[PDB]
RNA sequence: AGCAGAGUGGCGCAGCGGAAGCGUGCUGGGCCCAUAACCCAGAGGUCGAUGGAUCGAAACCAUCCUCUGCUACCA
């Protein structure tokens, strides 16, 4: 199954296929295949087996050698060690967000649901990098600090150029954590010390305390493509949720509630909503059959929803509940908000432009990520301590945890604050 | 032989010829509409037009459609003319050449087994079988190959009148295999947009209800395009028998989908 | 994968139940003192496979495969 989630975190032209393939072995991939315009711009899964022969790399299956296929202008060459069975030690989940800034409302949502991060830094590009201060802020702030720097794309980087990069960032970042993460240089073109990658996840991410006897939410990010293949139509024997559990032990044929809800028929008003009730078929996680479905990990729960639903990418940030869950369904909400005092996320080569942003102005809109979830609303009252917030489709609040705000700048959204709901 | 009703041609008759000669004055062509008696077109009367070119125009080898402007019925000169014709006519012209095509090469496997040594068996077959198959519908539009493909789908056709032997299994062949594989183009058009998870087994029940009356063991052609849309090719008859087959069954599944929750399309 | 088209005999488009169909091009001839325009003349040949009726099948009708067009998903 899985146990933890890494997330693969990474602004633009550094690689995803690469590395990727070189951490779990499951191409990161989605609509529009085709390939990539630059490296994947949606929210890809993967899951994966991590083992050791008694040796701080991981092997392949063929763990007597590997020889990688990169580049063929030279040959990369790892050894494991020698063949006579590996010892399982646990079986990973990654979460690739993507990893371009107008996807950043995704890129936030994907992150929040994730038990570590992996920030893939590109050496190509300006040293205090946007993106990377910006994913820094984000994980501190959700509720983590297993961070693991990596620098991806170095290749023909020099050795200069690489050092004041790593530097400039850490400099930076002083007042976010990143002193007890780890920066490891990698070679993307010839894999090279992915081997100390494997030694790394081990130490810095264990598995963080799980409740298992606490009830069940799962959180669904990504759809499914079910049905429409045969033989008997038509809609399915329904449709799959890949989500992660960040609470309880989800059983096998247990019912599960979509707690946002659907709107009632000519309503006046922006309320009421009514929850959506579905049959668990099947748990499935990896490719091997499993009959619970353990928090800490990201699984394709199969429901008895039907084909309409999971047609298109529709179930981005909904909560799900077993059964009859007691978190409530706001339509108005009441957030509690800071503001940095910097516009993060741009800043370039030339100050043009970042720096501190116009106070809230009623009547705008402005997306509130909270939880997974994804919502637009608009403000309406706008006091610097408390804002009423009205929101177009309701918000299943678990716990009151925190909320990322972001304010349409130009073209798209780009984050101004945080807080926490009241 | 004749591949014609009459022997002759009217007057105003829309009719076809092939060209084997050019004339000065003209065309002379035998006639393919008919037997193969001689017909002369005349210069005049092909256009109302300039002319260039004139091998880009009629020319040896070329099927024709033209109208008999007069005929001398005793001696035989069928005068011919093209500048009355209209594409409607060679529509209707090209059908009735190509029809009897067919009818005449099913009435020639009657003929290679009887005596056939002189010219003129085709046409003792010819008199006596065509006409009474083709003037009893001629007048509503019918050619001969109407009462044979009648026959093939109920036979009493050719068992009112004179059954040949050996001819029955060619005949019967001939038909089912040329003017076949024979064809529904039902198709259901069905839309749902449920908000139920006894979705999959509701419509199972009413898959298996597109034709009410018939048994359990019916087969029929269950087809999926696309999730909403639920394609049913029904029972295969001509087209004309499976309206009610096409028509009341698509109330079925909107309805038995309603009924387990929500609103849907009707 | 639902629907559509095709699987050259110079080119390009692919026409129908009679073995190149249309448009074009190339090459040659004719007209003219000459050119254009105009008029004629060409060319080794199941046209992806497996079958049936047939005198015969790119073309009459099927069973298969492949490439593309529109729609669009299993992967």
């Amino acid at each position: 199954q899985a146990t933890i989630n890494i997330g693969t975190i990474g602004h633009v032209a550094h690689g995803k296929s690469t590395v990727v393939k070189a951490i779990s072995g499951v191409h990161t991939v989605r609509f529009k295949n085709e390939l990539e315009r630059n490296i994947t711009i949606k929210l890809g899964y993967a899951n994966a087996k991590i083992y050791k022969l008694d040796d701080p790399s991981c092997p392949r299956p063929e763990c007597y050698r590997s020889c990688g296929s990169s580049t063929p202008d030279e040959f990369p060459t790892d050894i494991p060690g020698t063949k006579g069975n590996f010892k399982l030690v646990r079986h990973v989940s990654f979460v690739d967000c993507p990893g371009h800034d107008i996807l950043m409302a995704t890129m936030l949502n994907g992150a929040a649901v994730m038990d570590a991060a992996l920030l893939l830094i590109a050496g190509n590009e300006s040293c205090p990098q946007p993106q990377t201060s910006e994913h820094l802020a984000a994980i501190e702030i959700m509720k983590l600090k297993h961070i693991l720097i990596l620098q991806n794309k170095i290749d023909l980087v020099k050795e200069s150029q690489a050092k004041e990069q790593y530097e400039q960032i850490l400099a930076f970042v002083q007042g976010t954590v990143a002193e007890g993460a780890p920066i490891i240089p990698i070679s993307a073109q010839l894999k090279y010390n992915i081997e100390v990658v494997c030694e790394y996840i081990v130490k810095k991410i264990p598995v963080p305390p799980r409740d298992f006897t606490s009830e069940p939410r799962l959180i669904v990010i990504r759809s499914f493509d079910v049905n429409k293949p045969g033989c008997e139509v038509d809609d399915l024997k329904g449709g799959v949720a890949g989500g992660s559990i960040l609470k309880g032990v989800l059983k096998v044929g247990q019912e599960i509630e979509v707690r946002p809800g659907i709107v009632s028929k000519d309503s006046e008003g922006k309320l009421m909503c009514k929850p959506i009730f579905s049959k668990i078929v099947s748990l499935f996680a990896e490719h091997n059959d499993l009959q619970y479905a353990a928090p800490g990990g990201l699984i394709g729960v199969g429901t008895k929803i039907d084909p309409t639903l999971c047609r298109a990418d529709r179930m981005v940030g909904q909560v799900l509940g077993a059964v009859g869950a007691l978190p409530e369904i706001f339509t108005e909400l009441e957030i509690s908000y800071f503001l940095l005092r910097r516009l993060l996320g741009v800043r370039t080569e030339g100050d043009k432009k970042a720096a501190k942003v116009q106070k809230l102005s009623k009547n705008e809109v402005l997306m509130v990520n909270i939880g997974s979830l994804s919502t637009g609303g608009r403000v309406s009252a706008v006091k610097a301590d408390l804002g009423k917030i009205v929101l177009t489709n309701p918000v299943c609040t678990e716990v009151g945890e925190k909320i990322a705000l972001s304010r349409r700048v130009e073209k798209h959204w780009r984050l101004i604050g945080w807080g926490q709901i009241r | 032989c004749r591949f014609y009703q009459h022997k002759f041609p009217e007057v105003e008759d829309v009719v076809m010829v092939n060209v084997r000669s050019i004339a000065e004055m003209g065309a002379y062509v035998s006639l393919l509409e008919y037997n193969n008696i001689e017909g002369m077109i005349l210069l005049s009367e092909l256009s109302r037009r300039r002319i260039r070119s004139i091998n880009k125009l009629i020319r040896i080898g070329r099927n024709e459609c033209v109208v008999v402007i007069r005929v001398d019925k005793e001696k035989g000169y069928i005068d011919l003319s093209k500048r009355r014709v209209s594409p409607e006519e060679a529509i209707k012209c090209e059908d009735k050449f190509t029809k009897s095509k067919t009818v005449y090469s099913i009435l020639r496997h009657v003929a290679e087994v009887l005596e056939y040594t002189k010219d003129e068996q085709l046409e003792s077959l010819f008199q006596r079988t065509a006409w009474v198959f083709d003037d009893k519908y001629k007048r509503p539009g019918y050619g001969a190959y109407d009462a044979f493909k009648h026959a093939v789908s109920d036979p009493s056709i050719l068992d009112s009148l004179d059954l040949n032997e050996d001819e029955r299994e060619v005949l019967i062949n001939n038909i089912n295999r040329r003017l076949t594989p024979q064809a529904v183009k039902i198709r259901a058009d069905i839309e749902v947009a449920c908000y139920g998870y006894e979705g999959i087994d509701a419509v199972k029940e009413a898959l298996r209800a597109g034709l009410n009356c018939s048994t359990e063991t019916m087969p029929i052609k269950i087809n999926l395009i696309a999730p909403p849309r639920y394609v049913m090719t029904t029972t295969t008859l001509e087209r004309t028998e499976g309206l009610s087959v096409l028509n009341q069954a698509m109330a079925v599944i909107k309805e038995k989908i309603e009924e387990k929750r929500g609103v849907f399309n009707v």
